[PDB]
């Protein structure tokens, strides 16, 4: 109980935590000209 | 007794079809080019005068897109379109051919 | 890496190599403004 | 064949065909990400810019209604076409008008 050898490695981080509304992945535009989408 | 696969069935190579030409009479497409088909007949018109040159329009040019519009314009042009209507399931490929020197060019110059 | 993972996404085979093209003989470059020239031409 | 490494023919034999330099007349294919209407692409008579310092696309103010676009930054793409049967469809039916 009190080794640390095979402790879990992704409990070291802060424990705890289907389309992406804001990705463009159904838009065909090239990633150097993204400032067409610019507000203005 | 549904059997083993025959020699009848698993054909890819698709049956000849037979060129079925709607008389002029019973024709029912329009009598005008869309401007689909005649940029298409200008388009192939001036390819082939790029690649052969020979052509009957008196008046001259310096290009094979004006000679092929102007050919159009004065129904010289040595196409035809070909309006594919039906495939019949028995053969039979029913078709309408248009000539365009005697239908009305939708184009402008 | 496995040959079904080409096809999927956006970058897959179908929308990046099939459907959408990379071709020559094509330019790029800002857009200005220019009353001088006719809405048909452009410099 | 280059026109550099050949320079000892007189003129041109029937038949060949030649890369020429785009001039003004030329029709040319003007697009803008991204192209939600299809005049987004559309065919405009090219006028070349013999001002050497000059790098941008101009067109008049009026024509951005075809593509959406202002010029606060944005970038579009062009293309001229050089087969006779691309360069045919661009003048009949490709054209802004
Ligand atoms: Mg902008």
């Amino acid at each position: 109980g009190e080794d640390s050898s095979m402790d879990d490695i992704s409990a070291y981080s802060s424990p705890g935590l289907l389309d992406d509304p804001f990705s463009i992945e159904d838009v065909d535009i090239s990633l150097d000209v993204l400032d067409n989408l610019a507000p203005q | 007794i549904v059997e083993s696969p025959s020699i009848c069935e698993g054909f890819v190579q698709a049956s000849s079809q037979t060129l079925v030409i709607i008389p002029d009479n019973e024709r029912i497409t329009s009598n005008v080019l869309t401007t689909f088909e005649a940029t298409r007949l200008v388009a192939v018109r001036a390819q082939q005068l790029a690649i052969n040159g020979s052509t009957m329009l008196k008046k001259k040019y310096s290009s094979p897109i004006d000679i092929a519009k102007q050919e159009l314009f004065n129904r010289k042009i040595p196409l035809l379109v070909m309006r594919c209507i039906k495939v019949t399931p028995e053969g039979q490929k029913i078709v309408e051919i248009w000539n365009p020197r005697e239908m009305g060019i939708p184009l402008l110059d | 890496p496995s040959i079904m993972r080409r096809l999927p996404r956006k970058e897959g085979r179908i929308r990046k190599s099939l459907l959408g093209s990379q071709v020559w003989s094509i330019s790029r470059s800002t857009i200005c403004g220019n009353s001088d020239l006719h809405l048909d031409e452009v410099g | 064949h280059d026109i550099e490494g050949l320079k000892q023919d007189f003129r041109l034999e029937v038949g060949d065909i030649l890369y020429r330099d785009v001039v003004t007349g030329d029709v040319a294919f003007f697009n803008r990400q991204p192209s939600l209407e299809r005049s987004s692409i559309g065919v405009h008579r090219i006028v070349v810019l013999e001002n050497p310092k000059i790098s941008t696309f101009q067109m008049n103010v009026s024509a951005c209604a075809w593509y959406n676009a202002d010029f606060d930054g944005d970038q579009m793409n062009l293309w001229v076409p050089w087969s006779v049967m691309s360069r045919v469809e661009a003048e009949l039916l490709c054209s802004v008008r």
